[PDB]
């Protein structure tokens, strides 16, 4: 390999698909991972008829197609919208061809083995990938972060997962998984909205309320006194304008919504909050790396740029964790990218070369070799 | 395979100390130039009274 080729960084998120080159400071392209069909043959006469559409492409013309989600919380259930994302990614976005650059792709904890193999299938016989390499989010985000030993709290779009790492060691045992992320929190904003009087139903007024709760909602460090405030004041509330010049006002469900990831009961589930899953998960693991893992917690992932959770999950836990624990949250301000970045990171590196997986392995050994290469 | 790959990654946080290095010889010149210019100015305007 030419020491001039840079390899390629894909962040397969729920919700975002982050790309990029090897060095780069920020991903070069991030969209939607969706996929669109149109609803009916001849509504698209003239303006060049696609059999399906990617990305912002497919989210624009969401009111004539039918948008399908190949990842559900964090794991890959349709195989051809994703090998269609990817295509996307590598002609559309990063304009490269996918057989002249390695590439690095992200999956989330406990990914089945099943779905790596057909991954490594996909990029060595599809793209003809000369070499490639996965590896964890929680794993990049905290190779992006400042440290080796550490507790990751990422909580993507789809799912929300607490993996305890020592050493780079993303720890099988402890890591815990929570079927809550921005998706669900979208959900129960859009519930509590028509609670409030403001009905949205449509898919295009869910992205509506998404992005009001991208813009408004914010985590508080007291729920029940914000509460009070908010029953006794209203200086909490805020002005949205909807895209149809009509203003509306958000009141407590700016921070009733993100509430959720701290007590889930308000969606009716019956799991611990993000704060009792990361002390549960640090509980799992040894006593000698416990103190590490409180003095390296680390925020990742779109769902924790809420202001206000780092301090939080901080007070949670310090309340949850030993008097004799330092407890130290790190939420850098480029969490959101903290996946891309330690994926980037990682692939920059020299020493790195020595684990891509290249073509011959693959042809010698099968898609099975990403369970000997990629831990 | 993964503590190889976590010394590797552990390279990149002393190469973050080396950034820090950048940072610590900016404080030293601000602070060498300030100290070491002001004696100099003072001592020459003393013996020169």
């Amino acid at each position: 390999m030419d020491d001039d080729i840079a390899a390629l960084v894909v962040d397969n998120g729920s919700g975002m698909c982050k790309a990029g080159f090897a060095g780069d400071d920020a991903p070069r392209a991030v969209f939607p991972s969706i996929v669109g069909r149109p609803r009916h043959q001849g509504v698209m006469v003239g303006m060049g008829q696609k059999d399906s559409y990617v990305g912002d492409e497919a989210q624009s013309k969401r009111g004539i197609l039918t948008l399908k989600y190949p990842i559900e919380h964090g794991i890959v259930t349709n195989w051809d919208d994703m090998e269609k994302i990817w295509h996307h990614t590598f002609y559309n976005e990063l304009r490269v061809a996918p057989e002249e650059h390695p590439v690095l792709l992200t999956e989330a904890p406990l990914n089945p083995k099943a779905n790596r193999e057909k991954m490594t299938q996909i990029m060595f016989e599809t793209f003809n990938t000369p070499a490639m390499y996965v590896a964890i989010q929680a794993v990049l985000s905290l190779y992006a972060s400042g440290r080796t030993t550490g507790i990751v709290m990422d909580s993507g779009d789809g799912v929300t997962h607490t993996v305890p790492i020592y050493e780079g060691y993303a720890l099988p045992h402890a890591i815990l998984r929570l079927d809550l992320a921005g998706r669900d929190l979208t959900d129960y904003l859009m519930k509590i909205l028509t609670e409030r009087g403001y009905s949205f139903t449509t898919t295009a007024e869910r992205e509506i309320v998404r992005d009001i709760k991208e813009k408004l909602c914010y985590v508080a460090l007291d729920f029940e006194q914000e509460m009070a405030t908010a029953a006794s004041s209203s200086s909490l509330e805020k002005s949205y304008e909807l895209p149809d010049g009509q203003v509306i006002t958000i009141g407590n469900e700016r921070f009733r919504c993100p509430e959720a990831l701290f007590q889930p009961s308000f969606l009716g589930m019956e799991s611990c909050g993000i704060h009792e899953t990361t002390f549960n998960s640090i509980m799992k693991c040894d006593v000698d790396i416990r103190k590490d893992l409180y003095a390296n917690t680390v925020l990742s992932g779109g769902t924790t740029m809420y202001p206000g959770i780092a301090d939080r999950m901080q007070k949670e836990i310090t309340a949850l964790a030993p008097s004799t624990m330092k407890i130290k949250i790190i939420a850098p301000p480029e969490r959101k990218y903290s996946v891309w970045i330690g994926g980037s990171i990682l692939a920059s590196l020299s020493t790195f070369q020595q684990m891509w997986i290249s073509k011959q392995e693959y042809d010698e050994s099968g898609p099975s070799i990403v369970h000997r290469k990629c831990f | 395979i993964a503590s190889t790959m976590a010394k590797d990654v552990r390279q990149f946080w002393s190469n973050v100390e080396k950034v820090v290095q950048f940072k610590q010889q900016s404080r030293l010149e601000e602070k060498r130039k300030k100290a070491l210019d002001l004696h100099l100015d003072f001592i020459v305007g003393q013996t020169e009274k």
